[PDB]
């Protein structure tokens, strides 16, 4: 049995177009632990992405917190794509300053 | 307040180059403080918090040894489980273990914890008495039987009531720059056009720790536990956490809606409403 | 400090 990852994209601090920040991609509730996580900026993959270390919670499920620096703007669109066995095709979820 | 220490251990197998990867993360008050990864260049429990850095080789050596010990145990239990479930070779499997102890606000023991999981499912766990087991399924029965005829439960009962508590005290005594502390959630609501004459209020809780927390919306004293929008609490990445709840409120009737934010670090629950 | 499991394995 497997378990479909719950993805969440959000900034560390309140987004303020122009001001720096951190964009987190929180993938959770998945299993097995093997998982691929890319963070995107306008469709292109962001290079130096911090990936937390394998962890799991009481319900035996793993979770990773990938993150990276970024400066929100009206123009730029950010997203996170997650590859994993419990899914046939990748999942991409886009950032949303209000969420 | 209360405290605890847990050691989450995972052993995960893949095909080909046998020898599963073994990982052990330990926490004190659910804060990572030590980590071991058989995949490292030089496997060995590393300190994972400024404070824990004051331990000294004698310690790390002794721990790393124990981790080397667990590694083997998992390595083999894994081959056995493989046979129990009649799973064909060349697969990829997971053995998980949670062990540890809880303390009251007085620092005395309150409970021991020792449970196992195979493939992510409950396998066998030590009951509260620390004397009896519980086998989730038939394969676990075999395991349970074997573990009873060997009184292996006593062995764990000794550790959980002793060493676990003895060391937690020690740890608690050293690291005292965040463990004897928590962060209170700051709050605020936001207005969002949502439809025809309607809108959405978002009760936001930010920069709080620990992660346990509760949000609720009220319309005339009664809690709106339906049509409300949550979001699993998530790490801000700095150590604190965030979460938010929302509802669809007919524009103009904003004030008739309030949300309370319940959280331990908070003197008293917070009360919020849209501020135009 | 780490727990060491019983000699009794899975």
């Amino acid at each position: 049995i497997q378990k479909t990852p719950q993805i969440q994209v959000y900034s560390r601090h309140p987004p303020e177009n122009g001001k720096p920040n951190i964009l987190n991609c929180y993938v959770t509730q998945f299993h097995p632990p093997h998982i691929e996580i890319q963070m995107l900026k306008n469709g292109k993959k962001i290079p130096k992405v911090e990936m937390s270390d394998m962890s799991f919670s009481k319900d035996w499920s793993f979770y990773i917190l990938a993150h990276t620096e970024f400066t929100p703007t009206e123009t730029d669109t950010y997203a996170c794509r997650v590859k994993h066995d419990s899914m046939a095709e990748p999942k991409t979820v886009y950032w949303d300053r209000d969420m | 307040g209360p405290h605890s220490m847990r050691y989450f251990e995972t052993a995960v197998s893949r095909p080909g180059l046998e020898e599963p990867r073994y990982i052990s993360v330990g926490y004190v008050d659910n804060k990572e403080f030590v980590r071991f990864d058989s995949d490292a260049e030089n496997p060995r429990y590393e300190p994972r918090a400024p404070w824990m850095e004051q331990e000294g080789p004698e310690y790390w050596e002794r721990e790393t040894q124990k981790a080397k010990g667990q590694e083997q145990w998992f390595r083999v239990s894994l081959r056995n489980l493989l046979g129990y479930y009649n799973q064909s070779a060349g697969g990829s499997h997971t053995l998980q273990q949670m062990s540890g102890c809880d303390l009251g606000s007085d620092w005395r023991l309150l409970r021991g914890y020792l449970q196992f999981a195979y493939e992510g499912r409950d396998y066998i766990a030590l009951n509260e008495d620390l004397k009896t087991w519980t086998a989730a399924d038939m394969a676990a029965q075999i395991t349970r039987r074997k573990w009873e005829q060997s009184g292996a439960a006593e062995h764990y009962k000794a550790y959980l009531e002793g060493e676990c508590v003895e060391w937690l005290h020690r740890y608690l005594k050293n690291g005292n720059a965040t463990l004897l502390r928590t962060d209170s959630p700051k709050a605020h609501v936001t207005h969002h056009p949502r439809s025809k004459g309607e809108v959405t209020l978002r009760c936001w809780a930010l920069g709080f720790y620990p992660a346990d927390i509760t949000l609720t919306w009220q319309l005339n004293g009664e809690e709106l536990t339906q049509d409300m929008e949550l979001v699993e609490t998530r790490p801000a990445g700095d150590g604190t956490f965030q979460k938010w709840a929302s509802v669809v409120v007919p524009l103009g009737k904003e004030q008739n809606y309030t949300c309370r934010v319940y959280h331990e670090g908070l003197p008293e629950p917070l009360t919020l409403r849209w501020e135009p | 400090s780490a727990l060491q499991n019983a000699a009794s394995i899975a």
